[PDB]
């Protein structure tokens, strides 16, 4: 009787038409003690609902830390993708068999956050919806002979990167990696 | 057991671990599941939203209450695993409460023996109040299964499994259940 | 048609299953019942005999 | 384009976590946008989490 | 798996006396939603190819 | 392994789940949950004495509800134990001169 009386009990809920009558008094509704106690306003948009909290902590955090002053809050080209665990204009790198991975793409990225920086950090990127693995690093990814060269690297509207490897014994230019228009990233 | 900034913004600051004597102690971001269930777009029924509205809650110092008695209009009640869930206190839920209390509280041997005993006021109940009525009530009447003529067993799985609202199977695993009970009558009444 | 036009084409039959029954005598309606017996039969017998 | 969100997963629920996590481990590597799983109603092993942490590419474990 | 369309089509030619070939007849087979092609089919069964590969009874290791 | 996690889980789940796996994979949920049960008996011993020490003259009822409720757990135990055995069982299965044959008395009859 026990299972049969509480197997599957909360889907009747958001299905009144399936249930006899269509009477609510009838139905388990799952629901917090505490919680109940701000849950006043029916058919609020969860954006409205959300951002309320988020607005919120900022109209104070604002007032405590930042003396009511929005011109103290530090600006960053884009806000993302740190791991909780951790000035040069016209730079050349040289990689060898020995050159660590993650101390190689801190250097091609540099200091400041901008497009230079998603570009060798970012470990995934989008095509469509989907996220496939960060072809940029997939290039640049460092060993014997291959030779990076930045130039304007403290303007980011500017800086080109340009790898440079043997080619029929000589040293050329295989890879530019730079900004086209304002916000695309060729990678010739 | 959180809504709004005010609520939350002791745990954002550290400021919350003050009040026990601690020294601050604040925490990286919260989740608000109760809080999103009267959202504009969710799914949970329109008269559903009107009941969570109703219930008023009450502050932490006293949500134990729900254990007992409807806190806020809400209770405690056992799953078939012995988890507590918080649930509204509706008809339905505090005769669940009930059922815990007096039925699947007991040992094995005394089981039987209650449900032969309390039977016609636990088929009055699931009738009046939950969300799964007694299978075997034709016109409103509480039978038993053996009771029931292949007839009338027929019409009351269609009663309580198609929805004449929207003119369709509510899942098409009841329309496969009925159909299998219906080629049953078949099999039993054909001479050949 | 590969087994779509020659796998649909196949119906779904019934085995009968065994309803054993008491074989309680047929009662007739009442005025078919009267046909049988003579008229002057009502209130003549001692049914508790 | 670049969204994503989550799949919570009850752990008391064996069936649930023997379809579910090769889903994920499946829709991860066709690059479906799951940023991470919180497994719900339990904490799993050291070992079974462990195979969460590694084999499914996401981005963070959530444990209640 | 299922094809909107299927067409076979060709020569059917009678070797004569003197082993030359001539042309007596045509394939004309058209087919909208199929699951095949039913010429080809016949022609394997009830006929043959002009060449027949036969194996050896023991593959022989050449190097 | 998610069966056998010293906890109660709902057995229509485990039935299912159990139908899916390798036998190595069933020995091994088997062998979690006989400890589980172990666990459980050797903690309602314990429970046993601190219940006839008390008994022996609040608190007590405590003492009490500590031991119901290690039997719903243990019930949970043996059902999925039952569940297994069932898994187990069921990999196991999957002259004549009268005339009435051939009338030779006719001359067809024979193989005209
Ligand atoms: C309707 C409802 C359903 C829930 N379903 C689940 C679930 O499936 N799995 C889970 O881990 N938690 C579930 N929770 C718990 C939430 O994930 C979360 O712990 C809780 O809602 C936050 O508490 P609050 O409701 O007091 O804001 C549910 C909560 C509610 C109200």
């Amino acid at each position: 009787f026990e299972i049969f009386f509480k197997k599957d009990s909360l889907w009747q809920s958001e299905h009144l038409e399936a249930v006899v009558d269509q009477d609510v008094q009838r139905t388990c509704i799952l629901h917090g003690p505490v919680a109940a106690q701000f849950t006043k306003v029916i058919d609020e948009p969860i954006k409205s609902i959300m951002d309320g909290i988020h607005d919120g902590h900022i109209k104070k955090l604002l007032h405590q830390y930042y003396g009511d002053d929005e011109s103290k809050i530090p600006a960053v080209e884009y806000f993302g993708g740190e791991s909780p665990v951790d000035s040069e204009d016209s730079a050349v790198f040289k990689a060898t068999s020995s050159t660590d991975e993650e101390s190689w793409f801190k250097a091609l990225a540099g200091s400041e956050i901008n497009w230079r920086h998603a570009s060798f950090l970012c470990s995934f990127i989008t095509q469509d919806k989907m996220f496939v693995s960060n072809p940029i690093r997939k290039v640049f990814k460092p060993s014997q002979g291959m030779v990076v060269e930045i130039s304007n690297g403290n303007t980011s509207s500017k800086t080109v990167v340009t790898l440079s490897e043997p080619v029929q014994g000589e040293l050329k230019p295989t890879v530019i990696l730079k900004l086209l228009k304002e916000n695309i990233i060729q990678m010739e | 057991g959180f809504g709004s900034a005010d609520d939350t913004y002791p745990y954002l600051t550290g400021e919350w671990s003050t009040k026990f004597d601690y020294p601050p102690m604040p925490f990286d971001g919260f989740l608000f599941g109760s809080r999103v269930m009267i959202a504009k777009e969710v799914k949970t029924s329109p008269d559903a939203k009107k009941c969570i509205a109703a219930c008023t809650g009450v502050p932490d110092d006293k949500w134990e209450q729900t254990y007992k008695k409807p806190t806020g209009g809400i209770v405690t009640v056992r799953s078939e695993m012995g988890e507590p869930i918080h649930k509204i206190a509706t008809r339905g839920v505090m005769l669940w409460k009930e059922f815990d209390e007096t039925i699947f509280n007991l040992p094995k041997n005394k089981l039987v023996p209650t449900l032969e005993a309390k039977r016609d006021y636990i088929i009055s109940r699931l009738n009046a109040d939950f969300q799964k009525p007694w299978f075997a009530t034709v016109n409103g009447q509480a039978r038993d299964l053996a009771t029931m003529t292949y007839e009338e067993v027929a019409k009351r799985l269609v009663e309580l499994m198609f929805i004449r609202s929207t003119n369709s199977w509510f899942d098409v695993t009841w329309r496969t259940f009925t159909g299998d009970f219906l080629r049953r009558v078949e099999e039993r009444f054909t001479k050949s | 048609n590969g087994n779509s036009a020659d796998a649909a084409y196949a119906q779904v039959e019934i085995q009968p299953r065994a309803n054993i029954q008491l074989d309680f005598p047929e009662l007739k309606p009442y005025k078919q019942v009267k046909q049988i017996a003579p008229a002057e039969l009502e209130g003549l017998l001692d049914l508790e005999r | 384009k670049g969204s994503t969100f989550g799949i919570n997963l009850i752990y008391v629920n064996p069936f649930m976590l023997q379809w579910g996590i090769p889903l994920i481990k499946e829709l991860r590597s066709k690059g479906y946008p799951i940023q991470f799983l919180t497994i719900g109603a339990g904490v799993p092993s050291l070992e079974v989490a462990s195979e969460y942490i590694e084999t499914l590419g996401l981005k963070y474990l959530g444990l209640k | 798996n299922i094809f909107s369309s299927v067409k076979c089509f060709g020569p059917i030619k009678v070797e004569l006396p003197t082993k030359e070939t001539v042309e007596i007849g045509i394939v004309d087979y058209e087919a909208g939603a199929s699951h095949g092609n039913p010429v080809v089919d016949f022609l394997k069964r009830n006929g043959s190819t002009l060449e027949q590969k036969v194996n050896l009874e023991n593959p022989i290791p050449i190097a | 392994s998610a069966g056998g996690i010293r906890r109660p889980i709902q057995i229509e789940e485990f039935k299912t789940a159990i139908s899916g796996m390798s036998d190595m994979e069933l020995a091994q949920i088997k062998t979690e949950i006989e400890n589980s049960i172990n666990h459980l008996q050797r903690s309602n011993a314990r429970l046993g004495k601190y219940i006839a020490k008390l008994e022996g003259a609040g608190d007590l009822a405590l003492y009490k509800d500590s031991v119901r409720e290690n039997e719903i757990v243990l019930n949970n135990y043996n059902e999925r134990v039952d569940a297994l055995e069932q898994e187990t069982v069921y990999r196991k299965t999957g002259v004549d001169m009268d005339n009435s044959n051939v009338d030779v008395v006719t001359p067809n009859s024979i193989f005209i």
